[PDB]
RNA sequence: UCCUCCUAAAGAGUAACGGAGGAGCACGAAGGUUGGCUAAUCCUGGUCGGACAUCAGGAGGUUAGUGCAAUGGCAUAAGCC
RNA sequence: CCAGGGCUACACACGUGCUACAAUGGCGCAUACAAAGAGAAGCGACCUCGCGAGAGCAAGCGGACCUCAUAAAGUGCGUCGUAGUCCGGAUUGGAGUCUGCAACUCGACUCCAUGAAGUCGGAAUCGCUAGUAAUCGUGGAUCAGAAUGCCACGGUGAAUAC
RNA sequence: CGCGGGGUGGAGCAGCCUGGUAGCUCGUCGGGCUCAUAACCCGAAGAUCGUCGGUUCAAAUCCGGCCCCCGCAACCA
């Protein structure tokens, strides 16, 4: 609830004198945060998920859902309906507390962090982090997992531009290059 | 025990405990336990954490981890883009300080191939 | 590396380089001392080193100054 | 949220050791520890001495000094 | 022997050693019914992650899907949970 | 006659070595025992500067005197506890030192960081019958500089030979 | 033209008519052994399966055409 309060206190105010806006509704607002992990080595070993899914439980608040194959393919031998990763799409209260604990805590402790790439939108405001290892995130006991198997944060937003959506992030002290 | 970039040991002395990051050998790390004034016969778990925020002052003197891993990165980089003979020696993938390449090589040219 | 007193070039090759940094650029130097480092003055020339059967011009750059000049003209052709 | 299922999402405080306190929420335990934060990591400072690393014509001068 | 398309001349039917394909089962849920959903192919962005796993968006508008051939059908979906 | 370059190239194959793969071992501090040889544009103390290669000032000695010269394995305490490890120390980046007209092709050594292959080796196969094999250091010749080679020297010191 | 069967490391054979797996024996290259060669011993590489298309999540293996190849038939007047 912190960053919440903030973005209501604070930054509603900030971005409606960059882009002159009509409304307050006109600013852009953080609609969900979606941390993917496509585990993938789950065909040879099935628990591989599971340890996965725990690690998000961990990472997240909530309970991770495990994706299943869309469609089957031969490139990497599977079918459909094999559960094949693992997501959270956290929004709202926890949406925030996570938020804050991402780039407070967590972007610190990546390995030789010097700036994160502000050319990685998607050309409508929605932001897309991929994290390498686990550790970066102080929820996983160091001696508990054996296995280098990294997430990615996906924040959606309500922007109609990539310009637009990089101030809203920016307005949050977010890191970049 | 989470110094640096990394330092995560556990049941080893602490002069060979920084050793395992990168940019610090034995004889740096007892310079940093002689400035920090710890004994390097104990070890990470007998430590507390007020002694370990003065190691962290201590190896941040020094360039360690991606900050080394970049200069050396920049410097090989550098002499390719020269085009000199270090440089024309790296790239290829043979040994640089003049030294024989007929017989031996294998660290630098790789295992061995067919004809 | 070698030498703390005084980086080496030779006479011919500093007063041949002091000669043309003043008039102005023209041309390659056919220059035979591979062994002669390189100044700050000399950025800008495009001295042929020899690498044993010809010369082999060099564009010298903010770089190429702690270097030797025989670095820049590799001697043994292979492939 | 769906209850029994999920984890325990408890409140917890964090300290760095530069001296920033923070309460937070997440599931970990009972306390914490960590090295940095968004406020004292070297970004700021960082991109200023990584940048301005390169220099070969003044290190050749402070070997000769003629 | 059986089913689908054409030949078949805009009702039905309509032959040839005419032209093309299928079937001899499957299923206790792949039936019933209430409640919800909506698809291919892209283009972007994204840890390994590649031409293609998973996520996020957009553009698309049924180009899909329908236990099995084809034809006729399917959004109120007969498709998907 | 001369400047460079080359003899040091490198998909690869073999020969002869060295260093390894560790715990009878690795790194630190307490400190004991050799033999042989060398030296005048030589060998170069005590010093004093240096983290260290070394650098200045210079003692003595053409030597049973003076110097290179603390031999190292070896004890004695410590600490790591079987890990690709505090094993290995390759390979590279940076910073240097000496020699030398000159060290980039192409030297040696030093410091700092770096920390590869390697967990005892397929078919084969080599030397060795006692101060020998094994293993530790040591010196000299050629030599401005440049040994893991060569030629010598001594430490500890086995097994086995029906 | 009809009808079965084929086409896979350099050679000859399996794996092919039950869709996801490429073996065997020689030969070749490397190292041993020998005075040397052979024999012998120890390692290593070498085929996207006739070709072009389908079907399929995926084809050496299913189906269709086309190019060689064997075997069988082209009979009564
Ligand atoms: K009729
Ligand atoms: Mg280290
Ligand atoms: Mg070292
Ligand atoms: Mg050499
Ligand atoms: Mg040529
Ligand atoms: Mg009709
Ligand atoms: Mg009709
Ligand atoms: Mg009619
Ligand atoms: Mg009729
Ligand atoms: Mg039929
Ligand atoms: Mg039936
Ligand atoms: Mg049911
Ligand atoms: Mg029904
Ligand atoms: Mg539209
Ligand atoms: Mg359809
Ligand atoms: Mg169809
Ligand atoms: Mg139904
Ligand atoms: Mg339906
Ligand atoms: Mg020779
Ligand atoms: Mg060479
Ligand atoms: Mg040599
Ligand atoms: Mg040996
Ligand atoms: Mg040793
Ligand atoms: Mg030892
Ligand atoms: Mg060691
Ligand atoms: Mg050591
Ligand atoms: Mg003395
Ligand atoms: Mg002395
Ligand atoms: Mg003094
Ligand atoms: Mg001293
Ligand atoms: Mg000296
Ligand atoms: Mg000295
Ligand atoms: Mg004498
Ligand atoms: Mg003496
Ligand atoms: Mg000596
Ligand atoms: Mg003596
Ligand atoms: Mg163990
Ligand atoms: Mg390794
Ligand atoms: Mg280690
Ligand atoms: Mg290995
Ligand atoms: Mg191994
Ligand atoms: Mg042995
Ligand atoms: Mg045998
Ligand atoms: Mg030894
Ligand atoms: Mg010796
Ligand atoms: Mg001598
Ligand atoms: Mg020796
Ligand atoms: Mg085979
Ligand atoms: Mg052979
Ligand atoms: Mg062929
Ligand atoms: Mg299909
Ligand atoms: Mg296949």
């Amino acid at each position: 609830a912190k960053l919440h309060d903030y973005y209501k206190d604070e930054v509603v105010k900030k971005l409606m004198t960059e882009f002159n806006y009509n409304s307050v509704m006109q600013v852009p607002r953080v609609e969900k945060i979606t941390l993917n992990m496509g585990v993938g080595e789950a065909i040879a070993d099935k628990k591989l998920l599971d340890n996965a899914a725990a690690d998000l439980a961990a990472i997240s608040g909530q309970k991770p859902l495990i994706t299943k194959a869309r469609k089957s393919v031969a490139g990497f031998k599977i079918r459909q309906g094999y559960p094949i990763g693992c997501k959270v799409t956290l929004r709202g209260e926890r949406m925030w507390e996570f938020f804050e604990r991402l780039i407070t805590i967590a972007v610190p402790r990546i390995r030789d962090f010097r700036g994160l790439s502000a050319k990685s939108f998607d050309g409508r405001g929605n932001y897309s982090m991929g994290v390498r290892e686990q550790i970066i995130f102080p929820e996983i006991d160091y001696d508990k997992v054996d296995r280098v198997r990294g997430l990615d944060i996906t924040i959606t937003t309500t922007a109609k531009s990539d310009e637009e959506g990089r101030a809203l992030l920016a307005a949050f002290d977010f890191p970049f290059r | 025990a989470r110094i640096a970039g990394i330092n995560i040991p556990d049941h080893k002395h602490a002069v060979i405990a920084l050793t395992s990051i990168y940019g610090v050998g034995k004889t740096r790390s007892k310079a940093i336990l002689a400035a920090a004034g710890i004994a390097e016969d104990v070890k990470i778990s007998e430590l507390s954490e007020g002694q370990i925020d003065t190691l962290r002052d201590e190896v941040a003197k020094f360039v360690v981890e991606g900050d080394l891993r970049r200069e050396i990165s920049m410097s090989i980089k550098r002499l390719m883009d020269l085009g000199c003979y270090r440089g024309l020696r790296h790239r290829r993938g043979l040994p640089v300080r003049g030294q024989r390449t007929k017989t031996n090589a294998r660290t630098r040219k790789g295992p061995r191939k067919p004809i | 590396r070698s030498l703390k007193k005084g980086p080496f070039i030779d006479l011919h090759l500093l007063k041949k380089v002091e000669k043309a940094v003043e008039s102005g650029d023209k041309k390659p130097l056919r220059t035979w001392s591979r062994r002669s480092t390189i100044f700050p003055n000399m950025i800008g020339l495009t001295i042929a080193v020899h690498n044993g059967r010809q010369h082999v011009p060099v564009f010298v750059t903010d770089e190429m100054v702690g270097h030797k000049l025989g670095e820049f003209a590799p001697t043994r052709t292979y492939r | 949220m769906k209850k029994d299922i999920h984890p325990k999402y408890e409140e917890i405080t964090a300290s760095c050791s530069c001296g920033n306190v923070m309460k937070i929420r997440s599931t970990v335990g009972h306390d914490l520890n960590l090295d940095v934060c968004s406020k004292c990591h070297p970004f700021f400072t960082g991109k200023q001495r990584d940048v301005a690393t390169g220099g070969r014509v003044d290190r050749f001068n402070k070997r000769f000094n003629i």
